[PDB]
């Protein structure tokens, strides 16, 4: 099997600040990585597919890059509705044996 | 020769027989030598006839040695013989499709007469054997007429049509 | 004889080409000094549709496709011996799908130790008719294993005139193999310029070009031969009559790209002694597919998505497969729709000149001697 | 264009069989694949399986093949998830998930492994 590792557990941010994330795979993987969003009790909306192409409706505030093992992500002008759990789900093995990722979350100062 | 019956709308399945068990070439021709179907290697070729979208075949049984002919939405115009050309044989069967119904759709009363309608294929001689749940086993030729249609005559009468010791059952719309 | 024949192709043994890998593991190098012994005044009934040699090549190519293009999902039927609801459940197989290189290589079927291969040399040969210039060899000429429908690609050309071959005419069941005497070219590309994957929630598009000023010449000779078989009727070409997508359109392969080229602007014209086309670049619209129907038996398949760009096929056209539409409704016409699909018919157009025979040496004859006892 | 409609949130004793359905509209059911993602309370997104609508095939994780199976009743356009041999670890939220494929009927298939359309989630809990 494979394993996706996240560097932080949460992400210390603030509104109007830039946020970056990174996903690391246990093995080698090409540009077949998609980034997912996650809101509590909602549907995990798609963000990027293939690590460099936005979906139909994803704003320009969300972007990312990287290949091989490291896979970056950038969030320009962090809005109020952009505070949601993020996920990393790899898909590059045939037959499909991909499992999951850890995921990060934005923080709230309190 | 083998012969089956159609029900004007359902499907039909005319089969060929093979013994080599190797999934070889075969065809289907009408009485005018027109192609309908046929294997071409392992693919399927629909012949240039009036049954393009209606002809079909069960691809999963070719390697066993059975080459059926699946024709959906049967019409009276397709009542014709067909030819099998598996190895060098000329296995021929005949198709006879017709439809049995009535004229008065829904507006009917108690104490009225009933009329039937049969569109037999051109060049045939059918025998309609009516049967009713009340025991009215009406026997006659092609056209049949009933002089009593009351509340007791309710229920879809199953009038079967026999020809060459082959018969198929149908239904009758009776709305009173 | 009904023997096996060892192949003999000029391989490379170093590149990652599929056919070079297959030819290295099961083929021998080509004969550097071939010998064709010309026989005298002999005549042999060369039947071609009952040739058992073509039944072997077809089983030696299926073993190559199971070593070349491994399908991602190989859905194939499988029935159970139950008389008649027959139990016929599918059996899928999931394998890795690496996009590999793909290019045919000319192979040579050679006779084993103890047998010989005859070869006619008549410029017409007629098919299942006995010729007279029979010469023996030990290995056939260059044969490419190209798998295609409606248009026989890369291969040998006719000697002097476009000849037509068919097992039996006027029975509209046997395909008519037409061999050309001049190589009609064809170029099929898609450089890059179409990275648009989907349209709504193009990379699946390609095209081909045929020299109209050159293609009309070869078609003009085909109708000259077909009218010799039917002088009073009218030669009317048409598109396919429907069926599976590998038969309705043209289908060839180039590096895993399974081009399904629509050939309606190539057979639409009706004919007589005069033309009905126009008056250079006939845009033959093609399309890469992913869920195909295997030619090596019943059952679908599914391959990996196409390559990014620069897919070129600098082919040739040596043959042409044509069917016929006869009947009692045929009011003085001749319909020649494109057929093909049976790959055995693709190689019978190549292995028509040969036949595998053995030498029986006994003989009995009457004479005037007598054994002294 | 497409929508999803999960089944009802039903609780069952660990050991029985579980069935989850999902309907759709907006596009023909055999035009694109469908997957299944497991949402456990407080855990991540575990991948259950994937099913192609045309080719009735399925691929799963190595720790679920002896307990799950997916069918796609194209006559009713409703994917099913027969999850038998229920245990205590299997308490999670199940939901369908789809992703469009360009013209798979004609053969222009794409094999999109990502996920775009999602349902809402049915609650599965053992006692
Ligand atoms: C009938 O007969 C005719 C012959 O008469 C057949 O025609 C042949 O058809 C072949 C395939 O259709 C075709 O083969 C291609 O040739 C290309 C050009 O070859 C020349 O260049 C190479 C490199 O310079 C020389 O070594 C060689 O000697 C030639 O002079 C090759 O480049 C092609 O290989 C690429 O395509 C295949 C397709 O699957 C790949 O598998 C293969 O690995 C190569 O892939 C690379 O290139 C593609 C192009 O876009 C990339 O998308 C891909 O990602 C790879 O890219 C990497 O490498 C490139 C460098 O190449 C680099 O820039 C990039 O960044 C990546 O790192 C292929 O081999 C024959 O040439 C052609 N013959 C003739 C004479 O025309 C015809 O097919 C027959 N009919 C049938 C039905 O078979
Ligand atoms: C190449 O082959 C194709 C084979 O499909 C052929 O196309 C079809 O030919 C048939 C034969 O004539 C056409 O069928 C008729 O066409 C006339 C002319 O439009 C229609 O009016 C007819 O429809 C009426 O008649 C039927 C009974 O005959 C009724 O049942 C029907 O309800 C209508 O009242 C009839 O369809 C057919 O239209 C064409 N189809 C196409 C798409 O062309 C084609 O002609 C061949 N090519 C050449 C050059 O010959
Ligand atoms: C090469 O292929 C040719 C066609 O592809 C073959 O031609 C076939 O030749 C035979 C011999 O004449 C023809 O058979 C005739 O069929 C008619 C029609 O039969 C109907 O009527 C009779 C009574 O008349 C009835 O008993 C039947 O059931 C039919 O209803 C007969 O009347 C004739 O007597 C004769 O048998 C074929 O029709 C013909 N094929 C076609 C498609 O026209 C030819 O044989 C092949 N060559 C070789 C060497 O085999
Ligand atoms: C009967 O079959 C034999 C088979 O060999 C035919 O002999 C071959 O004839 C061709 C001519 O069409 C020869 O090609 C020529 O070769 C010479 C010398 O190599 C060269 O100068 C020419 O440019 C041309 O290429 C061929 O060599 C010859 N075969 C052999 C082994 O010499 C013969 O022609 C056939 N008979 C008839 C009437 O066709
Ligand atoms: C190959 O390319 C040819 C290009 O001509 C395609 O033929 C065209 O196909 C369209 C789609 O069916 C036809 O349009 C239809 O016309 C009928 C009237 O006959 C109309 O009732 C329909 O609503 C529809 O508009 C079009 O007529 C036809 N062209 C001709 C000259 O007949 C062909 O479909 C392509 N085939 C493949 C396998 O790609
Ligand atoms: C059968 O298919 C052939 C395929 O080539 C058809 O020939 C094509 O016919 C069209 C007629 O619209 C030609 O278009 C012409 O283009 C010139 C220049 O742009 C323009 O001045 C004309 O008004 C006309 O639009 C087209 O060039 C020609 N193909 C080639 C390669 O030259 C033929 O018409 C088809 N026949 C039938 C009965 O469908
Ligand atoms: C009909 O189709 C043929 C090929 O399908 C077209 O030939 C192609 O024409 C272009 C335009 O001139 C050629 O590009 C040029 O090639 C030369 C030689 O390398 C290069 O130096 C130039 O800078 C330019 O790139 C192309 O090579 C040629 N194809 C081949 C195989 O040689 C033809 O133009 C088409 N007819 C019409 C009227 O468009
Ligand atoms: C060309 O091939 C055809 C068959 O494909 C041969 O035709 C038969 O020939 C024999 C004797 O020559 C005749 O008795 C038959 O009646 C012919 N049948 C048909 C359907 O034509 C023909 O002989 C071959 N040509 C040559 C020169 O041998
Ligand atoms: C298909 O492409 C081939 C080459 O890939 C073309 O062959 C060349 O044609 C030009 C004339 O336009 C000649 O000057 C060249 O010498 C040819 N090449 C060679 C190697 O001889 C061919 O013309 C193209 N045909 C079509 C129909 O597009
Ligand atoms: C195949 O044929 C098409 C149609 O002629 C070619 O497209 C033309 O290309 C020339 C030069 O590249 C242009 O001047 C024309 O305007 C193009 N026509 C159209 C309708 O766009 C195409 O280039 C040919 N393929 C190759 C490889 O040359
Ligand atoms: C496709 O056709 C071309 C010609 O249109 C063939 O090129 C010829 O190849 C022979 C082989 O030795 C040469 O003798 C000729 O001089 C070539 N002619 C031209 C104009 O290039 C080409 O070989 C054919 N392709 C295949 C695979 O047979
Ligand atoms: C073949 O026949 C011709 C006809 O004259 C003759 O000259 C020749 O010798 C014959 N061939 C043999 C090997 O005898
Ligand atoms: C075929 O086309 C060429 C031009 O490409 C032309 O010279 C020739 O005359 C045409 N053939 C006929 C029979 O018109
Ligand atoms: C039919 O063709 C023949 C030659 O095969 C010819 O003699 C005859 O005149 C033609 N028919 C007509 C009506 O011209
Ligand atoms: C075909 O051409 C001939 C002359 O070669 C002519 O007599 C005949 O009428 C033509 N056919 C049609 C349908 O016009």
């Amino acid at each position: 099997e494979l394993e996706l590792t996240q560097s932080p557990a949460t992400l210390s941010v603030s509104p109007g600040e830039r946020a970056t994330l990174s996903c690391r795979a246990s093995e080698s993987v090409s540009s077949d990585l998609a980034w997912y969003q996650q809101k509590p009790g909602q549907a995990p909306r798609l963000l990027i597919y293939g690590a460099s192409t936005r979906a139909t409706g994803v704003p320009a505030r969300f972007s990312g890059s990287g290949s091989g093992a490291e896979f970056t992500l950038t969030i320009s002008s962090l809005q109020s509705e952009d505070f949601a759990v993020y996920y990393c789900q790899q898909y590059n093995n045939w037959p499909p044996r991909y499992t999951f990722g850890q995921g990060t979350r934005l923080e709230i100062k309190r | 020769k083998k012969v089956v019956l159609g029900k004007k709308g359902d499907t039909v399945e005319l089969t060929c027989t093979a013994s080599q068990k190797k999934s070889i070439q075969f065809h289907w021709k009408n009485s005018n030598q027109i192609k309908i179907l046929g294997n071409q290697g392992s693919f399927l070729t629909k012949g240039p006839s009036k049954l393009n979208d209606r002809a079909d075949s069960r691809r999963s049984l070719w390697d066993q040695g059975n080459f059926p002919l699946i024709i959906k939405n049967l019409k009276i115009e397709d009542s014709d013989t067909y030819i099998c050309e598996v190895e060098d044989q000329k296995e021929e069967v005949q198709l006879l499709v017709f439809g049995l119904t009535a004229n008065s759709d829904t507006h009917l009363l108690q104490g009225q007469s009933l009329t039937l309608t049969l569109e037999s294929p051109p060049g045939s001689s059918p025998s309609v054997q009516c049967r009713s749940p009340r025991g009215k086993n009406i026997q006659g030729g092609k056209t049949l007429s009933v002089s009593q249609l009351e509340l007791q005559d309710s229920g879809t009468w199953t009038c079967t049509v026999l020809q060459n010791q082959k018969k198929v059952e149908f239904k009758i719309d009776i709305v009173v | 004889a009904t023997t096996t024949l060892f192949c003999a192709s000029d391989a490379k043994a170093y590149d990652t080409e599929v056919h070079n890998v297959w030819a290295t593991h099961a083929c021998v190098p080509t004969d550097p000094n071939p010998q064709e012994i010309v026989l005298g005044n002999v005549t042999e009934n060369f039947n071609m549709w009952k040739n058992n040699m073509v039944e072997q090549m077809h089983e030696d190519i299926i073993s190559l496709w199971d070593q070349s293009l491994k399908p991602c999902v190989k859905l194939t039927p499988l029935c159970v011996t139950l008389n008649c609801l027959i139990n016929c459940n599918t059996s899928v197989i999931t394998q890795a799908c690496p996009k590999v290189s793909f290019e045919p290589i000319p192979i040579h079927y050679c006779a084993p130790a103890g047998f010989a291969i005859l070869k006619c040399n008549s410029k017409t040969f007629n098919g299942s008719g006995p010729c007279t210039n029979v010469s023996t060899v030990q290995c056939t000429h260059g044969i490419r294993p190209v798998v295609s429908t409606q248009l026989l690609l890369n291969g040998s050309l006719a000697e002097e005139e476009i000849v037509i071959r068919s097992e039996n005419i006027t029975d509209n069941a046997k395909t008519i193999i037409v061999q050309l005497n001049e190589a009609v070219e064809i170029n099929c590309t898609r450089p890059n310029n179409n990275t648009r994957k989907s349209i709504h929630i193009n990379i699946r598009q390609a095209h081909c070009n045929i020299s109209k000023a050159r293609w009309n010449e070869t078609l003009g000779q085909i109708v000259a031969k077909l009218e010799e078989q039917f002088p009073n009727k009218t030669i009317i070409f048409n598109h396919s009559s429907g069926g599976d997508p590998e038969i309705v359109t043209h289908s060839f392969n180039c590096g895993g790209e399974f081009f399904y080229c629509n050939t309606t602007p190539l057979f639409n014209s009706t004919w007589n002694n005069t033309r009905t086309d126009d008056y250079q670049n006939i845009t033959l619209q093609c399309r890469i597919k992913q869920i195909i129907n295997m030619w090596q038996g019943v059952g679908k398949a599914m391959y990996a998505p196409p390559i990014r760009g620069q897919i070129r096929c600098s082919s040739n056209i040596t043959g042409l497969l044509l069917t016929r539409d006869g009947g009692r409704d045929q009011n003085g016409t001749e319909t020649f729709r494109p057929g093909g699909g049976n790959m055995r018919d693709n190689w019978r157009s190549e292995l028509y000149k040969y036949k595998v025979v053995k030498i029986e040496p006994l003989g009995i004859a009457p004479t005037a001697c007598k054994r002294r006892v | 264009q497409v929508q999803l409609l999960e089944s009802g949130a039903e609780v069952k004793k660990p050991g029985s069989s579980v069935k989850v359905s999902c309907k759709a509209s907006g596009d023909t059911f055999i035009r694109y694949s469908f997957t299944w993602v497991r949402q456990a309370p407080g855990q991540g997104l575990e991948w259950m399986g994937r099913i192609i609508t045309i080719l009735d095939v399925a691929h799963y994780a190595p720790h679920l093949q002896g307990r799950v199976t997916i069918t796609a009743d194209k006559s009713t356009s409703t994917v099913y998830l027969e999850l038998r041999n229920l245990r205590s670890d299997d308490t999670a939220v199940y939901f369908c998930a789809g992703v469009y494929e360009g013209e798979a009927d004609e053969g222009e298939y794409d094999n999109n492994g990502f996920l775009k359309h999602w349902g809402q989630g049915t609650l599965v809990t053992v006692t």
